[PDB]
RNA sequence: CCGAUAACGAACGAGACUCUGGCAUGCUAACUAGUUACGCGACCCCCGAGCGGUCGGCGUCCCCCAACUUCUUAGAGGGACAAGUGGCGUUCAGCCACCCGAGAUUGAGCAAUAACAGGUCUGUGAUGCCCUUAGAUGUCCGGGGCUGCACGCGCGCUACACUGACUGGCUCAGCGUGUGCCUACCCUACGCCGGCAGGCGCGGGUAACCCGUUGAACCCCAUUCGUGAUGGGGAUCGGGGAUUGCAAUUAUUCCCCAUGAACGAGGAAUUCCCAGUAAGUGCGGGUCAUAAGCUUGCGUUGAUUAAGUCCCUGCCCUUUGUACACACCGCC
């Protein structure tokens, strides 16, 4: 066995981070597997402000550098033993996934 | 027809339980309350000479309104703006140990107790007597 | 926990990963008809594609 | 001089403590995020670390 | 009806000329509770009209730096002061403020661009709706002026402000301007 | 009550070697002694067990020498050291809290004893200039020409 | 003022006007749905922008000659 | 008697003021954040909070139990969206549990006297510019 | 115009003249029984909440700033 | 863009585009967000309600042991197009008002050819040329300096007060950030000590999990002040105590007691600006062992006048004259 294991994914774009939380829930949903929605947190905008000019002459510029990270938590908690039915990743450039037992 | 204390004005409140701990002074008022100031930001100290049962009764009536308040959370709820003089405006808090020795006194008076976590919080004994001066404030608002 | 480091700072040492790699790539490479570099890395282990129109040198 | 005084006086902090990881200067550093990346070296490597700009 | 600040009813004021009539706005439809209201009235040429006029009053009585966001102050200090005009008047505030309104607005101006005789060259008339902007600042302004370095309070030095400009005895700033315009502008015909 | 001017009425006193006015509050009054400050004025009218809200003429004669003699000795009149001005002396070490001319004659042995060691400070306040080592570049010009 | 239609918008729609007459009318919603099927629009403000303008041209195309 | 689950819950923001208000079936009695209507910080402006309920009559909030909740905003913003969630919530009970002939006679009063009642103000902010302090406002330059 | 210097406290001249002419008017404030009587200011809040008790002069706004009385009816 | 049209077909820029804010009780979700309902308590009730009221007091993913997304968060989408009415207009291109509408001009980012002897070789293991290279113009160490002031210039913060200052009470945000390859240095809850600056232990958070329901400032309500260079103002300066660092003197910073300077709305001149603007007002980030009067962002409060013109200052198209072409700061 009995297990609950916690899955978070966290990319740059959000079509691929869809996409990949889309093609794992959709093959428990066919293996019977009780998954909790998409917990869509709240997206952490890295923003940089950085003078253009490398030497300080100008009308004084600056350049505002947005970063955005996505992440989406899914649960994969059925009654039943869950870690030998999924063995695969599937996984694709740009997200890092990560297994967590709901222990801890 | 209940009365508690969220139902009506806490201004006229405050100053209510203030005088009501003052004709019962079994409260610990320190041996310095006619020197400090209350706050680092604060230039001059409180006219009122009982302003430690004004802050006492203050105290209280913010712990009904939410637990858990440690003396951090108490001096950043009384902080205050400070002048800071030439340069621009800044916020600072006030007097941790006025904070602490008026939560020290509290259970004394044996009306809040420490939490389980960190901060304090009101015993039912101490839920008693502020909703025992709301009653008689809410009366006075009347009549 | 304290022995990983937070998403904020993760995503960006990666990103200075990458583009020390590329920089590299381009130095070690300029002669190679390098193009350029994808990432395509997993927590296992991390696997590197150097894009170039010449592969036998 | 010896070992004991080529380096001694302590580093610890300070701009001397921190110096740029592409430019090796120690003026215009952002350490935020701790990129510890020259002012105009961020700019450089900005689309390949990802930054992408938007307003 | 409305009772402003709970009493004065906006049934009973009028406008004694009709340059004015439509472009005072105390009227039943434009009677509120309270003057407060984020309306975004001036997000338009003609639209500023139907604000109505203690709105406007009220607006246009903060100014000078530290006193240009403070409102609750300003409408509490308008509440005062209509009481004070109404206790030294015996009628309604609003007829009070109408009154002042009328009464300062400056009829007529000049302006000009080139060498001129003494101040403008040539008389143009002003606009009604430029009649009443003009006395709303001129009254806000001489209770500004007339509370800077004595003992008396904002309500108070807007009392008599009105109410030398309602009755008319040139000691309203609100009037002696408009006249010292006057003056200018039929001089320079 | 808003009672009449109380007869027995100094319009201006007159403490030690300074004067203070009786037509304003008391505590703010004694401010206008030099060395007594509003801080100092509000915890020695608490310790002196006096009415605040009275004006400064309505004090009777023997209020005014105990206020005077409160300050006099703040050492022994539950006053925290932490409060006085030359708290650890130079000259003697012991704490002090001065409001007269010998606060002026004070800063006068204090100037003269940096002016004997020449130190830093001491050649700085020879010359007129700055001491807080703030910037002279454009400012202090008022005091100049 | 400054709605004026630039050259893009108004040749597709002048275009798709005379090749599907028969499928278009003259409400918008109907008009900018239409569109979508019969010519790949990536922008979903420039399908409707078009549709602004069809049903223009629709307006007088029923009552005069248009240049379509 | 006893009938269960008549109840809505509407919300208003304006200016990032956020106000969300339990419309129930019950006794005339309005609370926001667990206060009485009267009872609250801005005293001057207390009668904007009074001028919905004016405007319609206690004859249609005898019936009907308000509990407002606000989790930010300011001052008078925080008013300001108060004051609509309740008409609006009280229009949303009238249009799902009575007639909305019952909604027109009330929505009428509401929308001739500020349109704020029923459609919140959307003006909300503009960012601050890298050209001098403000949004517009830029530095003193100088030539000389 | 150089000073105002009023009287800090009352004397006989003018604590008659507050209790005989000042209760007969009906604009009534702190300010301007200041320019009336002169009289300083501070005073005249604690004389005002003085006639207060003793009857002779209603309430109307009583605000931390702005206090405001008024006269009884007359006939 | 319509139209004519020695032109025809085009290219880039503008537009279009991305992001941002605006309604979505439409869909999808949510114990790292909650809302209602229920069950426990605790208090005020009780003359009696008893589905009376409050609670950020405890619970119902402490997986059989509640429902849902209204509030929150973010994806998929919709939604606005001058769509409709009147008028103007070649009745075209298009323009104005208005109903309904969340919105009928939300702001940014990008940004054509060509050019400047504009700035950067003090950003780069980008670099040519010149210089130096052992008594080094390399590097290290100690100290001083970049602060230094008769003066002028520029960006700014604080005031001159009563629309205020002081004292106490009340009562609200959104950005956004946090423990280190090098590289030592996080953000802090709580409890005790100290009047304060600070100190000592018990934790938490690599973070919608803790700080933090970010109890900020402004303001709201009462007290004292009372038109004086005053309880405005905090400049200057003295004394003392603390933290950071090997190092605080030329004062790093902060706190406490003291003096309380000029300054009573600022000449000639001159900057920014059209709605969530200016301004008041604090809070993040950067700079940082120590830190903001700066800067980059966020938030609270929220107006006046204007919906125009080419008058002063410039810009774009056409016509025109030129003895200008380094182009009128020309030429002569
Ligand atoms: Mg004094």
């Amino acid at each position: 066995a009995i297990h609950r294991i916690r899955i978070t994914l966290t990319s740059r774009n959000v079509k691929s981070l869809e996409k990949v939380c889309a093609d794992l829930i959709r093959g428990a949903k066919e293996k019977n597997l009780k998954v909790k929605g998409p917990v869509r947190m709240p997206t952490k905008t890295l923003r940089i402000t950085t003078r253009k000019t490398p030497c300080g002459e100008g009308s004084k510029t600056w350049d505002r550098f947005q970063m955005r990270i996505h992440k989406r938590l899914i649960d994969l908690h059925s009654p039943s033993e869950i870690v030998k039915q999924i063995t695969s990743i599937s996984i694709e450039p740009g997200v890092e996934v990560e297994v967590t037992i709901a222990d801890a | 027809p209940g009365v508690t204390v969220k139902d009506v004005n806490q201004q006229e409140f405050v100053r209510a339980l203030a005088a009501f701990l003052k004709k019962s002074g079994k409260l610990k008022v320190p041996e310095w309350v006619d020197t400090v100031k209350l706050a680092k930001h604060k230039e001059l100290a409180p006219y009122d000479e009982n302003w430690f049962y004004t802050r006492a009764a203050s105290t209280a009536r913010h712990l009904y309104l939410r637990g858990g308040a440690g003396v951090g959370s108490m001096t950043k709820i009384y902080g205050g703006r400070q002048r800071n003089g030439v340069m621009p405006s800044h916020f600072s808090r006030g007097s941790k140990s006025v904070a602490r020795r008026v939560l020290q006194a509290l259970e004394g008076l044996k009306m809040v107790e420490k939490d389980q976590d960190g901060g304090r919080k009101l015993t039912p004994q101490g839920q008693r007597d502020l909703d025992r001066i709301a009653g008689q404030v809410a009366a006075a608002n009347k009549k | 926990m304290a022995v990983q480091i937070s998403k904020k700072r993760k995503f960006v040492a990666d990103g200075i990963f990458k583009a020390e790699l590329n920089e590299f790539l381009t130095r070690e490479l300029a002669e190679d008809g390098y193009s350029g570099v994808e990432v395509r890395v997993t927590p296992t282990r991390t696997e590197i594609i150097i894009l170039a129109t010449r592969t036998q040198n | 001089g010896h070992q004991q005084l080529y380096w001694s006086h302590p580093r610890k902090f300070g701009q001397g403590s921190r110096s740029c990881r592409v430019c090796s200067n120690r003026h215009g550093l952002i350490r935020k995020y701790g990129l510890n990346m020259c002012r105009q070296c961020f700019r450089q490597y900005a689309k390949d670390i990802g930054f992408i700009k938007l307003d | 009806d409305i009772k402003l600040f709970g009493k004065w009813s906006t049934d009973d004021v009028q406008i004694n000329d009709i340059s004015l009539q439509d472009y005072i706005a105390v009227k039943e439809k434009y009677a509120k509770y309270l003057p407060h209201s984020a309306g975004r009235y001036a997000a338009k040429r003609f639209r500023k009209a139907q604000c109505p006029i203690v709105e406007r009053l009220t607006n246009s009585m903060m100014m000078h730096g530290r006193n240009n966001g403070k409102k609750l102050m300003t409408v509490r200090i308008v509440k005062h002061a209509f009481e004070i005009i109404h206790l030294l008047t015996g009628e309604n505030p609003l007829q009070v403020l109408v009154n002042a309104i009328i009464n300062s607005g400056p009829r007529e101006d000049s302006t000009r661009i080139g060498r001129a005789g003494t101040v403008r060259r040539q008389a143009v008339d002003v606009s009604p709706l430029r009649r009443v902007n003009q006395a709303i600042w001129l009254l806000c302004t001489g209770a500004r002026e007339a509370a800077f370095r004595n003992i008396k309070t904002i309500a108070e030095c807007l009392a008599d402000e009105l109410i030398n400009a309602a009755k008319g005895s040139s000691n309203s700033y609100a009037i002696k301007k408009k006249d010292e315009l006057e003056r200018v502008a039929k001089s320079n015909r | 009550m808003s009672l009449v001017i109380p007869e027995k009425f100094q319009h201006i006193l007159r403490v030690l070697n300074t004067n203070i006015d009786g037509r304003r509050k008391i505590a703010f009054a004694i401010t206008a002694i030099k060395g007594v400050g509003r801080r100092y004025a509000h915890v020695v009218l608490r310790k002196a067990d006096i009415d605040l809200t009275k004006r400064a003429g309505e004090l009777t004669e023997d209020e005014v020498e105990r206020v005077i003699t409160i300050m006099q000795n703040p050492r022994q009149y539950k006053i925290p050291d932490w409060f006085l001005n030359r708290q650890k002396d130079v000259k003697d070490g012991k704490y002090s809290q001065v409001l007269a001319n010998g606060l002026d004659n004070k800063l006068r042995e204090d100037l003269e004893r940096l002016k004997k060691i020449r130190a830093h400070r001491g050649l700085r306040h020879f010359w007129g200039l700055r001491v807080r080592g703030q910037h002279t570049k454009t400012t202090g010009r008022r005091g100049r020409t | 003022m400054g709605r004026v239609r630039t050259k893009t918008v108004k040749k597709a729609a002048r275009v798709i006007i005379e090749k599907y007459y028969t499928r278009l009318g003259n409400d918008f919603h109907t008009n900018k749905r239409v569109c979508e099927e019969i010519a790949i629009i990536p922008s979903k403000k420039l399908r409707n922008k078009i549709a602004g303008y069809v049903t223009h041209l629709m307006k007088r195309i029923q009552r005069g000659p248009v240049r379509g | 008697s006893k009938g269960p689950l008549q109840s809505v819950q509407v919300f208003g923001r304006k200016k990032t003021a956020t106000a969300v208000a339990h419309c129930k079936r019950g006794n005339g009695l309005i609370k926001v954040n667990g206060r009485p209507l009267e009872m609250i910080e801005p005293r001057t402006l207390q009668y904007k909070l009074l001028e919905p309920v004016l405007l319609l009559g206690k004859e249609r909030f005898a019936g009907v139990d308000i509990r407002v909740r606000v989790k930010g905003g300011g001052h008078v913003a925080q008013i300001y969206a108060i004051r609509q969630s309740i008409s609006k919530a009280l229009v949303a009970y009238y249009q799902k549990y009575v007639d909305e002939a019952s909604k027109k006679e009330i929505k009428d009063i509401l929308i001739q006297y500020d349109r704020t009642l029923l459609v919140a103000d959307p003006r909300r902010c503009e960012s601050k510019k890298f050209g001098g302090p403000g949004a517009r406002a830029r530095y003193q330059k100088s030539y000389r | 115009r150089d000073k105002l210097n009023n009287l800090v406290l009352f004397d006989k001249a003018t604590y008659d003249k507050l209790c005989k002419e000042v209760p007969n008017y009906k604009l009534i404030t702190p300010a301007v029984v200041s320019e009336r009587l002169k009289i300083r200011g501070s005073l005249a809040r604690a004389a005002l909440q003085e006639l207060l008790s003793k009857g002779l002069i209603k309430l109307v706004s009583k605000h931390r700033a702005q206090v405001i009385y008024t006269r009884n009816t007359k006939g």
